RNA sequence: GACUGACUGACUGA
RNA sequence: UCAGUCAGUCAGUC
C-alpha cells in the first residue's frame, strides 16, 4: 500500500490494461514486479459481479518462486482475493484439478502445469484468464514456457475463449544474430512464440528512468599465470608415466580417438581419455585373457583422468583442494598396487608444495586483494560472488572461512535444490533462511546460476564473476544484481578469451538495444500479419515434424552379469532382476561406504565395481542396478554397445 | 626550517602501486607490477617511507580520490590496513566525502586539501595541517611510539590513475 | 535426511 | 550430425 507508484511504472502498463498481449521490457532494477501487480489489480476489479478470473504467475526457479509469491501474498491480502502455490517441495498436494478452482491467483512452477495438461486433470487452458511469464527470454526452443504457449497457440489456430498473456524481460536476446537485421529476425521470431502484439518501453519518461535507476559501471581484471608450478610438474610426469604403462600393453592407443595434440590440462584431454576408455572397453577377443587387458586398460585410463581432473580444479581452487581430492580418491577407490606406490612415492613432495605460501594461486590472491581494498573503503557493503560449479561453492567457503587476511566477511552459501555428484543443496527453508538473513550478519553471498534472474537481494555494492561468461542474456541479468547505487561489477580470469568475449557481449548489448528501437515504428498491422505468418508456418513444420536375451556383461571384468529377458522394472521406474543366479552374482558390502543402505559390489575379489544399491520395496526388499555399470552383448552375434542411460537400451519390458 | 624531504623506498611498494624514477611520485599502475615476494611487501595498496625518524615536518599534497596519509613505524604488519593497527597513526579521506583520523586505533571523525605532517617524539607531538589558500588547521594529538617512526600512505588502489606525491616547500 | 529415474537450457570440442 | 562436462526442473520409493 504505501508504495507510490512512478511515472514509468504508470507508463508501462496502459498496453497491457488495454488487454493486449505484450512484452514488457525495462532495464533491471525496475518496477517490473510492482507493474505486473498493478495489471493484475486492474484486471481483478473490472469482472463484474458473478463472475470471476483466475491469474496465474510462472517462474522457474525456487527463490524467484518464493519471493515472487510473499509479495503476491502482501499486496493482495488486504482486497481479500486469495492467492497460494503449486510447486514441487508440496508434499500430497491435494488434487490440482480442485486447488485451481479454489484459489483465484495461482503461483506455479511451469513443468507442473505442463504436467497436468498432459495428464489431463486440467482439461483446457481457458480457465485462466491471465498469463504472466517472469522471463519472457526463456520461452524458445522446448522448454517449458514454450510448451503451454505451445498448447495454447494450437488451441487458438485451429478452429473458447483464451486467456491474455503478458510477459516481463530486461534483455530480449539477439540469438545468433551477426548484424541488426539478424537481431530483428530473432526478436520477431521471441515475440511470435507467446502470442505477442506490442512491445512496450519507456520512451517518454526516459529522464526520470535514469534518475532512480542505476547502472552499475564494470572492469575487467585479467591474472597473469604462474611462472613455474610445482604441483602440475609433479602431477604431469605422474600422468606421462601412467600413458607410457597404458601405451605398452595395447598395440595402438593413438588410432582408438580422432583427437590430437592434447594438453594435459584442458577438457580436450578428458574427451581422449573419456573416448579411450569407450573404445577400449568394447575390444573383443575370441576369451580369459582379454579380461587382463581390459581390467588394465580400465585401471590405467581412470588413474589418468582423475590425474586430469587434480589439475582441473587445481586451476581453479586452492592447490589443497586437488590434494585433498587425490588422496580422497585414492582412500576410497595387483596394478592397483603399482600405482598406490606410484603416487605415495611423491606424495610427501607434494604435501611440502601445498603448504608453502608463496605458491599460492594468483586468481585467489587477485579475489584477496579486490575484496580488502573495496571493503576498506566502505566499511558497509554486500557482495554477490558468482561460480561456475557447485563444488567451487564448497572450496570459496572454505578458503573464506579460515583465511586470516579476510577477516570481515562473513559468508553465505545458495544452491539448488537438488543433489548431485556427491554434493547436496540447500531446500526451501534453508532458502529462505539465507535470503532473510540478508534483510543481519551476512556480508557475502556465493552462489551458483540459480542466483540470476532477479534474486532482489537490495543494497549490493559489487558483483564478483569468478571466470563466468555466457550469451548476452545472461550477462545483463548478472550484471543487474546490484541493486544498490555505487555497485561495480568485477570480471575477474586468467584467459584472454574471456576478456575478449565480454567486450563484445556488451557490443552485442548494444546492437540488441538498437534493435528493439527499430522496431517500435512499424504500423500496428503489419506486425499482426507476419506474426500470424510466423505461427502458422512453424506449427506446421512442428506438427508434422513428428510421427532377444542380451547378455549383460562387466564393464570392468567383463563377466556375464545376468540376461535382459530376466529383468522387470518396478513402478516403471526402478529396475530390478531375480534369481538366486543373480544372488550369487555380486557380493553386498558388509558395512558399506555410505553406511544409508547397502550398496552392491562385483561378486570377484578381483573386480568391484559399483553395480548398484538395494531399496525397499512393500514386503521385500530388491536388488537394482545401474546400467552404466555393464556391457551389452547380443545372445548370438558378438556385437557390443554401451548405453548411459536405460532409456536409449530397448528391451521386452515387463513388470514386476 | 625543519623540513625534511622524504623519499619513497622500493623496500614495502606493494604489487599494484607503482612509483616513478624521480622517487618523489607515487601512483595506481593500470596492470599489476611484478617484485619479489617476500612478507616485507604490503600485500595491500600502501607504501612506506625510508627515511627514519627518531622535529621533522613533510607535505604531501592530496591535489589527484580516496587517500591516506600518516606515520607508521617498522614493527606494523603487512597485512592489517594502515591506520587500524595499534603502531600507526594516520589521517583518512572515507569514502562518503568525509576527513577521518585514527590514532590508537580509535575512530574520530571530523573539506579536504593538501597536508602535513608534523611530529616531534621530543615532546610526544604528532600535528597535521591543511593548508591550501590558509593555514587551516586539522587534528592534532599524541603518541610516542618507542621506535623510530616512518612516513607512510596508502592510495586506494582499484582505480587506475589516481597519484600522489610530495612536496618540498622552502623558506 | 539419502535413493532411483526421466526433462530442459547453456558452454566446449571434433 | 554425433560426442564430454556443467547448471537448473519434475516424478516415484524409503
Ligand atoms: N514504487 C516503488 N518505490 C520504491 N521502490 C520500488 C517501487 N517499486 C519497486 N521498487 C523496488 O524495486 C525493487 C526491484 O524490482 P524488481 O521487480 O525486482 O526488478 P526486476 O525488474 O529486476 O524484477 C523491488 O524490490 C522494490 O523494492
Ligand atoms: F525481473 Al528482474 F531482475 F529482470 F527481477
Ligand atoms: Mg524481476
Ligand atoms: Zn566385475
Amino acid at each position: 500500500s504505501p508504495f507510490k507508484p512512478r511515472n514509468y511504472q504508470l507508463e508501462l502498463a496502459l498496453p497491457a490494461m488495454k488487454g493486449k498481449n505484450t512484452i514488457i521490457c525495462a532495464p533491471t532494477g525496475c518496477g517490473k514486479t510492482f507493474v505486473s501487480l498493478l495489471i493484475c489489480e486492474h484486471h481483478l476489479k473490472k469482472f463484474p459481479q458473478g463472475q470471476k478470473g483466475k491469474v496465474v504467475f510462472f517462474a522457474n526457479q525456487i527463490p524467484v518462486y518464493e519471493q515472487q509469491k510473499s509479495v503476491f501474498s502482501k499486496y493482495f491480502e488486504r482486497h481479500g482475493y486469495r492467492v497460494t502455490g503449486i510447486s514441487g517441495a508440496t508434499a500430497e498436494n491435494v488434487p490440482v484439478e480442485q486447488i485451481v478452482e479454489n484459489n483465484d491467483i495461482i503461483i506455479l512452477t511451469p513443468q507442473i502445469l505442463v504436467n497436468n495438461l498432459k495428464k489431463g486433470t486440467i482439461p483446457s487452458l481457458s480457465i485462466f484468464t491471465l498469463m504472466i511469464f517472469d522471463e519472457c527470454h526463456n520461452t524458445s526452443k522446448q522448454h517449458p514456457y514454450n510448451m503451454i504457449m505451445f498448447n495454447y497457440l494450437d488451441q487458438k489456430l485451429g478452429g473458447g475463449p483464451l486467456p491474455q498473456v503478458i510477459g516481463l524481460t530486461a534483455s530480449v536476446g539477439v540469438g545468433d544474430a551477426k548484424n541488426t537485421d539478424e537481431a530483428l529476425d530473432y526478436i520477431c521470431k521471441l515475440c511470435a512464440s507467446l502470442d505477442a502484439s506490442v512491445i512496450a518501453t519507456v520512451k517518454h519518461n526516459l529522464e526520470e528512468l535514469e534518475q532512480v535507476v542505476y547502472k552499475p559501471q564494470k572492469f575487467f581484471r585479467k591474472v597473469e599465470s604462474r611462472i613455474s608450478d610445482k604441483f602440475k610438474y609433479i602431477i604431469a610426469q605422474l600422468m606421462r608415466d601412467t600413458e607410457s604403462l597404458a601405451k605398452r600393453i595395447c598395440k595402438d592407443l593413438e588410432n582408438l580417438s580422432q583427437i590430437q595434440n592434447r594438453e594435459f590440462g584442458t577438457q580436450k584431454y578428458e574427451q581422449w581419455i573419456v573416448t579411450v576408455q569407450k573404445a577400449c572397453m568394447v575390444f573383443q577377443m575370441p576369451k580369459d585373457e582379454e579380461s587382463r587387458i581390459c581390467k588394465a586398460l580400465f585401471l590405467y585410463t581412470s588413474h589418468l583422468r582423475k590425474y586430469n581432473d587434480a589439475l582441473i580444479i587445481s586451476e581453479h581452487a586452492r592447490m589443497k583442494d586437488a590434494l585433498d581430492y587425490l588422496k580422497d580418491f585414492f582412500s576410497n577407490v595387483e596394478i592397483e598396487q603399482d600405482l598406490t606406490q606410484r603416487f605415495e612415492e611423491k606424495l610427501q613432495e607434494l604435501e611440502s608444495v601445498s603448504r608453502d605460501p608463496s605458491n599460492e594461486n594468483p586468481k585467489l590472491e587477485d579475489l584477496c586483494f579486490i575484496l580488502q581494498e573495496e571493503y576498506h573503503l566502505n566499511p558497509e557493503t554486500i557482495t554477490i560472488l558468482f561460480v561456475k560449479t557447485r563444488a567451487l561453492v564448497d572450496a570459496l567457503k572454505n578458503w573464506i572461512e579460515g583465511n586470516p587476511k579476510l577477516s570481515f566477511l562473513k559468508p553465505g552459501i545458495l544452491t539448488g535444490r537438488g543433489k548431485t555428484n556427491q554434493n547436496t543443496g540447500m531446500t526451501l527453508p534453508a532458502q529462505k533462511c539465507i535470503l532473510d538473513a540478508f534483510k543481519g550478519d551476512h556480508n557475502i553471498l556465493i552462489a551458483t546460476s540459480v542466483a540470476d534472474e532477479g534474486i532482489d537481494i537490495a543494497q549490493c555494492n559489487l558483483v564478483i564473476l569468478y571466470e563466468y561468461v555466457g550469451n548476452v542474456i545472461k550477462m545483463i541479468q548478472t550484471r543487474g544484481r546490484g541493486r544498490a547505487r555505487g555497485s561495480k561489477c568485477f570480471l575477474l580470469t586468467s584467459n584472454a578469451g574471456v576478456i575478449e568475449k565480454e567486450q563484445i557481449n556488451m557490443y552485442k548489448e548494444k546492437m540488441m538495444n538498437d534493435s528493439i528501437l527499430r522496431l517500435q515504428t512499424w504500423d500496428e498491422a503489419v506486425f499482426r500479419e507476419k506474426i500470424l505468418h510466423i505461427q502458422t508456418h512453424e506449427k506446421f513444420i512442428r506438427d508434422s515434424q513428428e510421427k532377444e536375451n542380451k547378455k549383460l556383461l562387466c564393464r570392468k571384468c567383463k563377466a556375464l552379469a545376468c540376461y535382459t529377458a530376466d529383468v522387470r522394472v518396478i513402478e516403471e521406474c526402478h529396475y530390478t532382476v531375480l534369481g538366486d543366479a543373480f544372488k550369487e552374482c555380486f557380493v553386498s558390502r558388509p558395512h558399506p561406504k555410505p553406511k544409508k543402505r547397502a550398496k552392491i559390489f562385483c561378486a570377484r575379489q578381483n573386480c568391484s565395481h559399483d553395480w548398484g544399491i538395494h531399496v525397499k520395496y512393500k514386503t521385500f526388499e530388491i536388488p537394482v542396478i545401474k546400467i552404466e555399470s555393464f556391457v551389452v552383448e547380443d545372445i548370438a552375434t558378438g556385437v557390443q554397445t554401451l548405453y548411459s542411460k536405460w532409456k536409449d537400451f530397448h528391451f521386452e519390458k515387463i513388470p514386476f | 626550517q625543519w623540513a625534511i624531504h622524504p623519499t619513497f623506498n622500493l623496500k614495502s611498494l606493494s604489487c599494484s602501486l607503482e612509483v616513478s624514477k624521480d622517487s618523489r611520485t607515487v601512483t595506481v599502475s593500470h596492470r599489476p607490477q611484478p617484485y619479489r615476494w617476500s612478507c616485507e611487501r604490503f600485500s595491500t595498496s600502501q607504501v612506506l617511507c625510508s627515511q627514519a625518524l627518531s622535529k621533522h615536518y613533510w607535505e604531501v599534497d592530496t591535489r589527484n580520490s580516496h587517500w591516506a596519509v600518516g606515520v607508521a613505524s617498522w614493527e606494523m604488519s603487512r597485512d592489517q590496513v594502515l591506520g587500524r593497527t595499534m603502531d600507526s597513526c594516520c589521517v583518512e579521506w572515507k569514502g562518503t566525502s568525509q576527513l577521518s583520523a585514527w590514532h590508537m586505533v580509535k575512530e574520530t571523525v571530523l573539506r579536504p586539501g593538501v597536508v602535513g605532517i608534523w611530529l616531534n617524539l621530543e615532546e610526544g607531538k604528532l600535528a597535521f595541517y591543511s593548508v591550501d589558500n590558509q593555514e587551516k588547521l586539522l587534528y592534532e594529538c599524541t603518541i610516542s611510539a618507542s621506535s623510530p617512526l616512518y612516513p607512510a600512505f596508502w592510495l586506494y588502489g582499484l582505480h587506475p590513475g589516481n597519484y600522489l606525491i610530495i612536496k618540498q616547500v622552502k623558506v
